[PDB]
This record gives C-alpha cells, structure tokens and sequence, in this order.
C-alpha cells in the first residue's frame, strides 16, 4: 500500500554480513517494540548479499542490498522504507 | 572336485606369462598394462597412440606372427569417463595363440584406421561408425552399414531406448510409406531380477 | 467328462470367429452424483 | 582440451567449411526434384537447406563443428546419387503428422502433463 | 589409544574393544549370513547360521554375540566353516512346507537367497513335516504359522521397541508355536510394522494380500505426509497404479520404522476422488464442464471483488509450491486477510525468527537428553515415531519423564504431575515438585503440542511455558548452549504453510464477511456456509470430496501426494521433496499450474512457467526451503523470550485434555484416512 | 604431433532431440528393499529420470506409453565420476547422498542387570 | 461406450464357472491329525503339502488344491 512486510535475509557465517546479526542485537527488540502491527521477517540464509526485501502496492517487490556494513548503518537503512 | 569341475591345465598358463612379459619390455612408449586371463588368454592395455604401431610389430616378427585378424569389436561403458572401448583380436597361425589388444577412446577424440596394416578391418570399421559413433580418420571409405538411411541415433550405445524413436506405417492418403512416432500395443514389461547377498567373495569390491 | 461330444473347426467366419474380448472387472469406479434434492 | 582435432583448427577453416558444402546442396537441390519424379515447389528445396544450416547455431567448438560436417558431407553422396527411393527423402518435410499445439491453453484440453 | 587390530581373512583392521565378530567382519565387506541378528533389535543366539571358524582352536564359534580379543585370525572362507553353513541350512529346510509358489514373500525370502548361494544342493529326509495351525491377530497381520523358521525376531521386538508386551513362546521340544496363548488380538501403532521383520513368509500383509510379486514393481522414492515427522518411504507401481509402500531406512527420522497409518492409507487414494472440474449450477445441480468453461466462471468474479472481501484459506496437506502461486496471486490484487485451517496463537512472534515455532533440538537430540517434561499432549497417536524415539532411549540408558494432564496409557513409566493450566505457574518457583530436578538437569527439555496450544487462552501457555525455559536457560542453563523450549505439530504441511509468512489461525475471516473464498483447507468443520454471509461464492480446490465438496460453488481438481513433485517440511524445518509416481487420473492437474492458468485468463500474469522458475521464487521469499535436509544453527529465542512477554494475558481454568484417547480416533482423521476402506475395517474391530 | 592445448567445457549436441533440456535426471544410491536384509544391492550410484504419464490402452489394458527413455539405469562407480556423465552429455540433473548407519554399540550380556533398567524377560 | 465391438460377434464367454464349483465335493475325513494333500494323482498336481485339521470342524484344503477337505 504500503508497506506490507519486511524480510531481512542474512547468512549464518561469512561474517562480512555481521551487521545484520549485530542489527538484531541493536534494533529488533527495540525497533519492533513499537510497530506492533508489522510482521517483519527474519529468514535464514542467502549466504551472499543479504538483500533486504520489502513488498507493497499490490505485491511489488523492492530489494535493497547490503554487503558489509556496521551496526547503525542498517538501523538507519531500515527507516528509509519504513517512514514511507 | 574332479567329476563336474572343468580340469585346468598349467602349461598353457606358464608361457603366456613369459611371452607377454616382454611385450611390455620392447614397446614401453605405448603399452600401459598387461595380464593373463585365468583361462590362458592375454589382454594388453594399450594407450590410444599406438594402434597402427603396435600391430605392425605384431604384424611381422619371427617371435610373434599374428597374421590373422579375427574379431574387431567394441564395448561402451558409462562411468568410465572415456566412454567407449575397442578390442582387437588376433590369431598367430604358427604359434597357436590368441592375444587381444584393448584401446580406449572417446567420441570426440579420433582414432586412426588400421586399414593399411590389415585389409580386413575395412568393413569392421565402417560398421562402428554407424553404431557407437567413434570416428575413424584416414579410412579409404566411411559409410552406413547395418542401419537404415534414417537412424540419426547410433543405436547400440546405452542411451538408445530399445524401440527406436519412430515407428513406421504406410497410409494410402498419398502413395508413400511414412514415419509417425512410436506407439506400442504393449508396455514391454520391465522385470527386476537382481538378487541381493553378493554370492561372490573373490571379486569383492574394495572395502571403502 | 469335462470334454466335448462331437467337434468343431478352425473356421473363417462361421459366422463365429470368436474375436476375443477382455475378461476383467472394472477399474476406477467413477463417482455417482447425488439425486433430485438440492 | 588436448586431443587432435579432426579437420579444422579454430572456427575459421571450420566456418569456411560450413559455408562450402552449403553450395553443393544449394547448387543441387533441384536436379533431384525432377529425378525422383517428386513434385514440389523447387524453392521449398532451397528453404529447407537454409532452414537446417541455420538450426545448430550455438556451437562453441571445433571437433563439434567438424563432427556435424562428416555427417553433412556424407548425405551428398546418397542424395546426389540415387540410393534413396523417394521415401527416404520426402521424410524431411512431414506431410501427415498432425500439428502440435506448442501453446498453453491448447494443451490443457488434450493430453496429461507434458 | 583404545583399539585392537584383528586380521580378518589375513587382512588387518582396527576395532573398538568390544565389537563382536560380525561388526568387525562387516568393516571389510562380508556378510556372515544372518538369521536371528538384527541391528535395531537386541541379539540372541538361536539361528546358528553364522558360524565363523576361528584360527587354531578345534571348536567353531558364533559370530553374533561374542567379543573379539587381541587379534585372532578370523577365517571366513575355508573347508571348516563351509562344513557348517551347509549343515545348518539343510536342517531348517527339514520342515518348511512346499510353498513358494504362493507364499507372498516368494520373491524376497531368506530361505531362498541363502540356500541357493550358501548351503545345500538337494535334500535327504525323506518323510515327515509337522504342520501346525494358524489363528488370527487382526485385520492386518495375516498369519500362517506353518512356516516359522523360529528366529524369534517377531518376539524380541514386542517386548522391545513398541512397548506392547504380548507375543510369547509356548511349548517344548520340536513343538513350540509363537502366537498368543489366549485369543487376544494384538493391535497398536508400529505393530503394523512387523512384516518387515519376519525373514520368511509367516507374517504377511492383509490388504496387499495377493496382488503382485516383487520383481515387477518400480521403486520411486517419495515422502509421506500425513503428519509431522514425515518419513522416507518408497512407493511401487505395477500397471501404473500404487501397490504397496515400505520404509526407506533413513537414519534419523524413521530409524528403520514406518508408522502404521502412513502404510495402510494408500488404500483410500484410489477410492473416492474427483476427476474433473464441476460447474456451479444454480439449483442443487452440480455438473461437469469442459476445462475451459468453469475456469473463466471464477475468473471474472475476481475482477469484481477487491480488498478484504476475497480471502483464501489453505490448511491441509497442500504443497509448498501452491503456497506461493496462490499467495502472490491473491496478494497482487491486494487482498490478504488469509490464514490456514490450523490455529497457532500469536502475540509478539510466531512468524519472525520462528525460534519457538519449530522443534528445536531435533529428533536426534532425544538420544542425548536427560530430563524431559512434556505437557498437554498424547504423543503416541500424533507423531508416532517421536514416541518410540523416546522409548528406545528411555531404555538403553536412563531417562526421566513427566506429563501434565489426563493420564493416558503410554508404554513406559511416567508420572502424571498435575492436571490443569494452573499447575504450570507455580512451577516457576519451588512447588509441586521437580523444584530442582528441571533445575539440576544437565540437558532439560520441554515439549508443547498443537492440541493444548489451540485453546482460547493459548497465548498464555506459550508464554507461561517459555518462562520456565527462560527460568532454566538463564541460570546456565544447560552446559552449554543446548536449546530447550520447543514445540511439536500434528499437521502435515504447516511449518511450510506458515513460515512463508501466512498468518496463523482462522480469525481474520471470523471478524468480517468476505464474499469469495478459496477452500484448500478444506475439510475441517471450522468454516461453514451458515457462518458465511449471503450466497457469495467459495471455490473449492483439492482432490477429494469429503466435507466441503457439496458446500461450495465451483470446484477444481488436483493431485494428491504421489503425483506431483512438491516440497514439504517436517518439524525440524528440513525440506523433503516428494517425487512423481502415477500420473494423475482423468483431467485433474497439479495445483500450482492451475494458478497460472487462472492468472493469465484473468488480468495479471505471474512471472514464471516451469518448476525451477517456481523455486527461485521460493528462494526469494524463503532461503531454507531450497536447502534440502539440513538443520541450520539458529537459537534466536533470547530476543523473542522477552518480546513475547509483552502481553499480560492470564489463563483459563480447566483440565487439559487431548483430542485423541485410547485408539479409535487415530484412524479416521485427515482426509485419505476417512475414505480408506480398510481403516473402515479396523475401526469396527475396535468398538466391539 | 599437434597437441594444441585448450579449454572448452565438453558438451555434445544434436543426437537426441528435445529431451536435452526438457527433463531432469537424478543421481541417487538405491535404498535396499527392506523385506530382506541383504546389503549387497547398494554400492553403485546409478541414475534414472523423471516419470511421465502412462495411460491405459483401450483394447486390453496394457499401459502403453511414449517417453522413450523411461527405462534406463546406468551404473556409475562414484560421485566424482557420477556427474561426469550428465555435463559431458549436457542435460540438467540433481543429486542425493549416500547413507551408512551409526557406529553403533550393542552388547549381549548387558541383558541381565542388577539395577539397570534394561533387563529382558522371555527373550 | 465400449460395448459396440462384439456386436454381431456372439461374445465368447465361459459356460461353466469355477467361481464356486468346489462346494459339491463330499468333503472328506480321515480320523487322524495331519494329512498329505498331493492331488490329482501322483506327480501330476500340486507339490506335496501337509495340513493340520484340529479345530473342531473345518479342515483346510491347502489352497493349491481347493477341494474341500476336513475331518
Ligand atoms: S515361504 Fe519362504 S520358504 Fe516357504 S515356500 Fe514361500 S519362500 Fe519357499
Ligand atoms: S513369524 Fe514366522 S518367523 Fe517371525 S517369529 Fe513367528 S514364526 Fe518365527
Ligand atoms: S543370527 Fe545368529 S543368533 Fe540370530
């Protein structure tokens, strides 16, 4: 509409992606402490380019990427779409 | 053991150890393995390079005649990573013996004709081009024998489903005898015979 | 007993040429729809 | 890959070759078309030849492009002579065989799960 | 460092101090012939068909049970051994009457693939042959006891794994039978699984009884979905139909064992089935129409409705490839409000990170576990192979058990702790004991079902139990990581149908009146037409006709679980792909190909055709459904341990009860069971 | 001698027809029919294709069919040399994995026990 | 639908039927425990198989043989 859902893909290893793993430590419990409506999704492993995905407006897919970041870089990368 | 079991004979198995010992001695540029079949026959594993060369040594000599070429053939094995196989088979009229010469290959790699060495590999090489697909270069002629003019599949290899891909039938709508895809009246049942327990201990494959 | 009395032949059409058939019970037993009521 | 090539070396003498025997086909379609006493529009005979040579287009390699030839070099033996009787030839152009749908919704009403 | 070297047939090999001859002589690739020895069972000595001949000692030993000491020369093949194995298997052909034309095992039996290869040639007897008499057990096991080489492999199994102790050995001398002294019929789950055990044709299966020999069939591997653990099965096909199914001997789930329900249930697969599309007609008239016709009937009616008025619910065994084509299609018209037939109560989780949503410690975890507490469930008749994967581990090493509510009959000595929802809470601190026992436990474990979780207070017990898992885990809590809190389902395809992101529970339809529904659920008695608003239509989709075939507008067929290459998920979150067997009957078609031909005839046309262009889409929406059978490391329930504490809801008060009690409801449950006519034979042999 | 090194991934084309790209083969270790205990039917990695429709023949009931492969099982000796023949002939495929049991630990004579819970009766 | 093939062809079918022709047999008796069922004459018939009749009243006709048999 949107949006609708947010899917944070990641990997278990290749620590170059660790920001996401760190992002959960940083903002998940807090980030989703509000928005008690959005059903953001952690699924498992794209092993490479842990593309964040999001879906809205009659099911149109919009895929940002991330490759090697820090902790707060992604925290601010999420509200890019979430404010909209 | 005697009554029903085939009595063996040793003498034949001593010599064909010797006489085959030293044809790994005098042509080591080529021959890569040799052995003795328990029934007193020899198998010489030869690189594909020597084919015209080795026979030519077997073609004439005073210690090995092998003038009579009997049977050329092939075998095609998947999971040998070089598919096909040749097996030459030669009888030496003076010395009363059989010695077979195994040479591997692939489809793409050519092999070189034996035709100037023996003139009886003239047909046996035309055939194989039809069936398996091996391509023999420098052959006075290469054509289609044993097969129709339509088979584009090279059957006897292991990928041709037994019934070929086009049945034939004649129709009077015009005046030809034309070809429509194969439609059977019975499944060709597939039975399954291979029983467990490995009744042969001697051939036991490596432990792994 | 359990064998004939006279005989027969191999005939071309007698009228009876026997023209074989299938000897078996049915297969999938299709469904019957429900009757008159809604 | 190390094995001796057959005729060509890389792609040029090879693709000089396929250009070549084209003409032996292109120059001789029709002498047959009167010889077997088969009747067709002689231009068909020049469409098929050019319909086939454009078919296998993606070939990346020598000794493949030489392999196909050794087939193609043969046929001109039989056809330019008469070793076929009308019915080994015309089988190229399939007259009797009912069409295949190849589209979607035409399948779905006839045939299970191709 | 703790191993022995022993020469088998003049070849050295290493062996742990305390493996028998047979487990050594297997390492180099030989089978000493076997009759009473079998891996998964125990061992006794009464076949005497493995006699190995040890080197330099006049006696001949037996290679089943006896250790192997500092290196013998274990001599398999000589003129001494071959004097025995020929001399036993002429004994046990003394009495073995002249069946094999018609003994239904006549293509696999082990009085056959021994006694050609090994052992004798002709016979000298010449007159004799006791013939005892059979009896019956149940309407599965068919029993001709005239045969019985009397390995005693069916008996050590009852007292063993499936814990029912009945079968016995009655007699002395040449005459001892096996079957039960009194007339008691012997019936349970897993005890339809005997007829893999018995090496000759004594015990042979009832429904299959006489149909085909086993050189003709075709083994095409597959996977069984009626339930959580899945399986690994293998089908068979004679003429292009299913004949019978086995287990496939996977090493974690289904050790060698397949349950009973998943075996005898192929039988209602070909019975009552819907072979076509069937149009609507206005009256009670329901008729068959050409494939093209009733496709567009529902096509346009989508161009009307919009927003939440159109919502689909699929709760059943449907694949994980028709849970995308249907999701993306109904979500590209932006109408969702869609759930499954099941009920998973959710508060702050239940989709994200999942962590609590699947069984964490796998089946293979139980073997190591020490203290177990499971609540609100009767694990026997739901996931029958998670039960006996306790049993075998309850034995063979010590393990402790406790259940909460409605003491039922399980096979091993547990204890009913208490029955109510209100017991869970006081166990937070010391009371109603264990008090330290879960606390002192090295590898505690807790298991909640889908029967108890489905209450109306459900989101409380999820959160009440998680606390005691947090309670322990926050102390140490195991060693070590060793995840603790975990759940088990009873429904076939859910963990797929859910962690794709389909909201749990049928509520979202319960609040409003959406007009056009798609029923893939479909046979639960949850949503009726009375509950719906006015006659605005629901379109049924599926293979069977059970309930919801009549109550529906336009129906569309489908292929069952043996006809389609699909993807299921079991409750550790593996990915197992069933594989084609028979091609579906009449006009029915696969499910996710009936979506795209609903799409193109309507407005939007989805971005794929072949299968591999389905799973790439399965790969975007989820990463791990294309990783076949691997359990990836995830805990991630810390962050959800606190966030699901958000809501404060408290319980109800009412003693927990499972849906299934002792037996009779185990059979007819899902779909195929209900229509399986042999279950209809073993349901009436229960009541009386 | 004309050794002429080069590298082009071996593929071959034209001999079959449309069955190159339509299908997916499969490489899997046979599972041991379980009605008997003979372990020797394992040990070779074969391959076998997808199954397409067999229908009924409306005269007798023989189930006649197209899909002219449908019955081939080649037998390879190992995985490293398994995939060797799918690429080299150029069609799609898939892989399964071999399975062998746990170690495992079984001792008779532990069946008669003082305090142990494993103590059998009527064996 | 199928039924138009044997029109006028008179449809060979089996006048007798063995579906049960068996029950007319004078089901035998012995006065002993186990018996020898080799049927139809020596060395033409089913392989010898011994069956036990001890029930009360039943027998068992071995299932090759079919011929109703008991004490
Ligand atoms: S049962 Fe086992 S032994 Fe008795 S006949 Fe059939 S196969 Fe031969
Ligand atoms: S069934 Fe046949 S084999 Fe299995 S135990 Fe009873 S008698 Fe011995
Ligand atoms: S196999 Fe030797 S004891 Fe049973």
């Amino acid at each position: 509409l949107g949006l609708r859902e947010i899917r944070i893909h990641l990997c278990q290893r290749s620590p170059g992606s660790q920001g996401v793993r760190d992002f959960i430590e940083k903002r998940y419990v807090e980030l989703k402490k509000a928005n008690p409506d959005l059903p953001i999704l952690i699924r498992e492993c794209s092993d490479v380019q842990p593309k964040l995905w999001a879906r809205y407006a009659f099911g149109q897919e919009k895929n940002v990427s991330l490759n090697n970041f820090s902790a707060d870089q992604v925290t601010r990368a999420l509200e890019n779409v979430l404010s909209s | 053991t005697r009554p029903t079991v085939r009595p063996r004979n040793d003498v034949a198995h001593k010599q064909l150890s010797a006489f085959g010992e030293y044809v790994a001695e005098i042509l080591p540029k080529y021959v890569q393995q040799v052995q003795v079949s328990c029934f007193n026959e020899l198998e010489i594993c030869i690189h594909p390079d020597g084919v015209i060369p080795v026979l030519t040594f077997l073609r004439d000599h005073s210690n090995a005649q092998f003038k009579s070429l009997a049977d050329l053939t092939a075998v095609d094995i998947p999971t040998r990573q070089n598919r096909f196989e040749i097996v030459y088979n030669l009888l030496s009229l003076r010395f009363n013996s059989r010695i077979r010469v195994k040479t591997y290959t692939d489809e793409l790699t050519p092999i070189e004709s034996s035709v100037p060495v023996y003139k009886a590999a003239n047909w046996y090489e035309r055939e194989i081009w039809d069936m398996f697909g091996v391509f023999f270069a420098n052959h006075p002629d290469l054509r289609r024998i044993l097969t129709d003019y339509g088979f584009e599949g090279h059957p006897f290899r292991k990928d041709f489903p037994l019934s070929g891909y086009v049945e034939l039938r004649y129709d009077d709508e015009v005046k030809r005898v034309v070809a429509e895809p194969v439609e059977l009246a019975q499944e060709f049942r597939k039975f399954d015979l291979n029983s467990p327990w490995e009744a042969f201990p001697a051939y036991r494959q490596p432990p792994e | 007993k359990f064998i004939w009395t006279n005989h027969k032949f191999n005939l071309s059409g007698t009228p009876q040429q026997y023209v074989p058939y299938s000897t078996t019970r049915k297969k999938i037993q299709e469904w019957v729809p429900p009757s008159t009521p809604y | 890959t190390s094995v001796k090539p057959i005729f060509s070396r890389d792609m040029n003498e090879a693709k000089r070759r396929v250009r070549e025997l084209y003409r032996a086909w292109y120059r001789e379609v029709p002498n047959t078309v009167h010889l077997f006493q088969l009747d067709i529009s002689v231009k068909q005979g020049r469409d098929k030849v050019r319909e086939m040579f454009k078919k296998n287009a993606h070939i990346t390699d020598p000794r493949v492009v030489d392999l196909l030839v050794i087939k193609g070099k043969m046929e001109l033996e039989e056809t330019i002579k008469v070793w076929k009787q009308r019915t080994h030839v015309m089988r190229f152009f399939h007259e009797t065989e009912a069409p295949r749908p190849k589209d979607f919704l035409s399948k779905f009403y006839v045939g299970h799960d191709p | 460092s703790n191993l022995i070297e022993v020469f088998v047939d003049g070849q050295s090999v290493m062996v742990e101090p305390g493996t028998t001859v047979l487990q050594a002589c297997e390492k180099v690739g030989m089978q000493i012939p076997r009759f009473c020895y079998h891996e998964r069972l125990s061992v006794a000595g009464n076949c005497r068909m493995c006699l190995v001949e040890i080197e330099k000692a006049p006696k001949v030993v037996a290679a089943c049970a006896m250790p192997v000491m500092k290196g013998w020369n274990i001599l398999t093949n000589s003129e001494k051994t071959k004097k025995a194995r020929e001399g036993v298997m002429e004994f046990l052909l003394a009495n073995h009457p002249l069946d094999c034309p018609i003994c239904d095992q006549g293509g696999e039996c082990d009085l056959q693939d021994q006694s050609m290869m090994f052992g004798s040639d002709r016979s000298r007897f010449l007159e004799g042959k006791r013939a005892v008499e059979d009896k019956n057990i149940g309407p599965l096991v068919k029993t001709i006891m005239t045969r019985c080489i009397q390995c005693t492999r069916c008996i050590r199994f009852a007292s063993e794994i499936a814990g029912v102790d009945d079968l016995g050995t009655t007699g002395r001398g040449n005459d001892m039978q096996v079957g039960t002294y009194i007339e008691k019929m012997f019936m349970s789950e897993l005890s339809g699984n005997i007829i893999d055990i018995c090496p000759v044709g004594a015990l042979t299966s009832k429904p299959y009884a006489f149909t085909a020999r086993p050189w003709e069939t075709r083994k095409t591997e597959s996977i069984d979905v009626m339930d959580a653990v899945g399986s690994n099965i293998v089908v068979s096909t004679r003429t292009g139909e299913v004949m019978r199914i086995l287990p496939r001997m996977h090493e974690d789930i289904n050790e060698e064992w397949i349950s009973d329900k998943t075996r005898f249930a192929y039988d209602g697969l070909k019975r009552q089935r819907l072979t076509e599309p069937m149009v609507r007609n206005e009256k009670g008239l329901l008729t068959h129409t050409t494939w093209e016709d009733a496709l567009s009937r529902v096509a346009g009616m989508l161009q009307s409705f919009q927003g939440n008025d159109v919502a689909a619910i699929a709760g059943g065994l449907v694949d994980a490839e028709a849970l995308i084509a249907l999701k993306d299609l109904l979500n590209r018209v932006d109408s969702d409000t869609l759930c499954t037939e099941e009920v998973f109560p959710t508060a702050g989780a239940g989709t994200d990170l999942r962590s609590n949503y699947l069984l964490n410690t796998t089946i293979a975890g139980v073997e190591e576990a020490d203290v177990v507490l499971l609540v609100g469930t009767n694990p026997r008749f739901e996931a029958p192979l998670f039960n006996a994967r306790i049993r075998k581990s309850w034995l063979h090493n010590d393990l402790k058990v406790a259940l909460i509510g409605s003491p039922v009959d399980l096979t091993y000595r547990y204890d009913h702790l208490g029955d109510s929802p209100k017991i869970l809470q006081d166990i937070a601190s010391g009371s109603h004991p264990f008090s330290q026992v879960l606390q002192e436990a090295k590898k505690p474990m807790v298991i909640l079902g889908s029967s108890a979780l489905q209450r109306n207070d459900g989101a409380a017990i999820l959160a009440a139990v998680s606390n005691i898992a947090q309670k322990i885990r926050t102390s140490s809590g195991v060693t070590g990581d060793w995840k603790v809190m975990n759940i088990l389902h009873r429904i076939a395809s859910q963990v797929a149908a859910l962690d794709l992101g389909y909201k749990p529970g049928v509520e979202a339809i319960q609040k409003n009146p959406p007009k056009m529904l798609f029923l893939l659920g479909a046979d639960g008695g949850c949503i009726t037409r009375q509950d719906l608003p006015k006659d605005c239509f629901i379109v049924y989709q599926g293979h069977h006709g059970d309930v919801g075939a009549p109550i529906a507008d336009v129906i569309l067929p489908g292929a069952a679980y043996t006809e389609k290459s699909a993807t299921y998920v079991n409750t550790e979150g593996r990915a197992q792909q069933t594989k084609v067997a028979v091609t579906p009957p009449g006009l029915a078609r696969e499910d996710w190909k009936i979506i795209r031909a609903l799409s193109e005839i309507a407005g939007m046309t989805l971005p794929y055709d072949t299968l591999d262009q389905v799973r790439n889409r399965l790969e975007e929406v989820s990463p791990n459904l294309v990783r076949y059978d691997d359990v990836e490391g995830a805990n991630y329930f810390q962050q959800a341990s606190e966030l699901s504490k958000l809501v404060n809801q408290q319980l109800l008060a009412d003693p927990l009860v499972p849906p299934q009690l002792t037996i009779k409801d185990f059979y007819m449950t899902d779909s195929i069971s209900r229509a399986s006519q042999t279950m209809a034979k073993c349901v009436k042999a229960v009541t009386e | 001698i004309t050794v002429d090194e080069k590298l082009d991934i071996t593929t071959i084309t034209g001999v079959p027809e449309e069955h190159i790209k339509t299908r997916k083969a499969r490489i899997f270790v046979p599972a041991r029919n379980n009605m008997q205990s003979g372990v020797n039917n394992t040990k070779k990695w074969k391959m076998e294709f997808d199954t397409r429709e067999r229908w009924e023949n409306p005269l007798m009931g023989w189930a006649s069919t197209a899909d002219p492969l449908s019955n081939l099982v080649l037998t390879f000796s190992t995985k490293e040399d398994a995939v060797a023949f799918a690429e080299k002939n150029g069609w799609s495929y898939d892989v399964e994995e071999r399975k062998v049991p746990k170690p495992k630990s079984k001792s008779y004579g532990a069946n008669f026990s003082w305090n142990k819970r494993t103590r059998v009766s009527t064996k | 639908y199928r039924k138009v093939r044997f029109v006028g062809r008179q449809k060979e079918v089996n006048e007798n039927f063995a579906i049960d022709l068996i029950a007319e047999q004078p089901v035998s008796q012995v006065g002993s425990r186990v018996i020898s069922c080799d049927g139809g004459g020596g060395a033409l018939g089913h392989p010898r198989v011994y069956i036990n009749l001890d029930k009360e009243t039943k027998t068992g006709t071995c299932g090759y043989c079919g011929l109703q048999f008991r004490q």
